[PDB]
């Protein structure tokens, strides 16, 4: 069953953004 | 010139909505 | 009600940009040194959230998320409130009981002395409290007594946020000038909504303001505008600022015009890069209750030339008599000195204005330079 | 010039995964309200980024 794809995809993608673009910390570094 | 602004105006209005 | 060329003018301001959300500095490095960006914290808002939803939902990853922001804030929250408590400690250490005092406001020289009223306006510093207090001068005063009258309160906030994430900008300004005889109230608000962010869409903002001027005596009748704009960036191309705004003003004697004078204005702004020339342009065209104003004022820019400013502007009265005006601006250095010119120029009165300010810190070679005046000065009897 | 008698300019052939292709049609993303909203956000940020 692959129902859940999807959302596990999701939830992925942004948190990776979070940590590798939008990361004020890393930019400051 | 008023019917051109109100027609470009309506014309963006409507665009900025669609999106 | 003011004619319809204030009203275009106030319409044909330039390119717009409504105000963003505020971020904490705390809670967005999770207790770490950060920089300044816009489009990351934004992001950082509208993804808590988003997390926050799919805690809800279940997911334990966001879970995980939400549970070492609240951790951080709890932190940052702590901390502050320690802050707060060893800076009224060291307050108190340092005056025993003695509260903070202001400094005066200083009016000017005058031949009453300079020193006389200064205890009036020295007064302990206030709590941390949100409003901001001014004071308004008006131009003629008492002789015998302080010139200002009135005061204005400044109020900014972002309610409907949860952990200093989200929420929705407001601003207030009410300015209040009551006497035995006259009343003077000027109220504005401002509310900004978001829709979209870069990440999860296109920026697309919405900022709503209303105006409301209220002279008791003099004009026994109050006014009411309430204007609403809306601000895409990219709509034409990778950035164009579009944006398009819409007013509407009433004259009536209270809440509905109830026959009152009413007048709907919109405009148009957007600004666009062909070629070597960088164009900003905003439109607007106003009706009042029958004529019609049109306006619109134009930027432009040369890539070639980036010292020279060029600044275009075309106002037509209801059919029809069409104003063109025309700035220039340039700037150079002299020998010690700066001088910045500006050459202004209508069509309609067939008139050419043109000013040099100068500026010299070494010495006074440019005064000695100017000595005409001198002669030209004459008794003549 | 011997390729003018003979010019067969074959190109613009894409291969598709048999597995990735029979994994992404055995997933049903419209039957059901809630896998409708979490397709629809991924296809939002996806195509965005
Ligand atoms: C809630 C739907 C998003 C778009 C809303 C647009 C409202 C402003 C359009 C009318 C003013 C020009």
């Amino acid at each position: 069953k692959l129902n859940f794809v999807y959302s596990e995809l999701f939830v992925k993608l942004i948190k990776e953004c979070k940590k590798r673009i939008h990361d004020q910390t890393f930019l400051k570094n | 010139a008023a019917a051109f602004a109100a027609f470009a105006g309506f014309a963006f209005a409507a665009f900025a909505a669609a999106g | 009600l003011p004619p319809m060329t204030f009203f275009v003018e106030q319409m044909s301001e330039g390119v717009l940009k409504p105000e963003g959300w505020a971020t904490m500095e705390t809670v967005a490095g999770l207790g770490e040194e950060v920089t300044e960006d816009e489009g990351a914290e934004s992001f950082n808002h509208v993804y808590y959230r988003q997390m926050y939803e799919l805690a809800v939902a279940g997911d334990p990853w966001a879970q995980r998320e939400y549970a070492a922001m609240l951790r951080a804030y709890d932190k940052g929250c702590e901390s502050y409130r320690a802050s707060y408590e060893e800076a009224d400690v060291d307050a108190n250490v340092e005056y025993g009981v003695e509260s903070y005092v202001v400094d005066p406001i200083d009016f000017g020289p005058s031949f009453d002395p300079e020193d006389m009223y200064s205890h009036r306006h020295a007064y302990a510093e206030a709590a941390d409290a949100g409003v901001t207090v001014i004071p308004s001068q008006d131009y003629y005063g008492p002789e015998h007594d302080d010139p200002l009258n009135g005061i204005v309160f400044q109020y900014e906030a972002q309610p409907f946020s949860r952990h200093g994430w989200g929420g929705v900008p407001f601003d207030l300004t009410v300015c209040c000038e009551k006497d035995k005889t006259s009343l003077c109230l000027q109220g504005e608000t401002h509310v900004s909504l978001v829709h979209s962010v870069p990440p999860f869409g296109p920026r697309h903002i919405t900022q709503v303001t209303g105006s409301w001027e209220v002279l008791r005596p003099n004009i026994k009748d109050v006014m009411y505008q309430l204007e609403v704009d809306t601000f895409k960036d990219g709509l034409l191309g990778k950035s164009d600022h579009a944006g398009c705004g819409l007013m509407l003003a009433r004259l009536g004697e209270g809440g509905d015009p109830r026959k009152g004078p009413t007048a709907v204005g919109v405009r148009l702004q957007d600004t666009l890069r062909v070629g070597p020339f960088k164009l900003e342009a905003c439109a607007s065209k106003v009706a009042v209750q029958k004529e019609e104003g049109w306006g619109a004022r134009a930027f432009v820019g040369y890539d070639w030339l980036p010292g020279l400013g060029m600044a275009f502007d075309f106002i037509q009265e209801r059919t029809r008599l069409r104003g063109y005006g025309a700035n220039f601006t340039y700037d150079w250095e002299a020998l010690g000195a700066a001088f910045g010119m500006e050459v202004d120029y209508v069509a309609a009165s067939e008139s050419v204005f043109v000013s040099v300010n100068a500026f010299s810190g070494n010495d006074y070679r440019l005064g000695w330079l100017l000595l005409l005046p001198a002669v030209n000065y004459f008794k003549e009897t | 010039s011997k390729e003018t008698n003979l010019t067969t300019k074959y190109k613009s052939q894409f291969i598709y995964s048999k597995r990735w292709k029979s994994i992404f049609s055995k997933i049903q993303p419209l039957q059901n309200g809630t896998t409708r909203k979490s397709y629809q956000l991924f296809r939002n940020v996806a195509k965005q980024i």
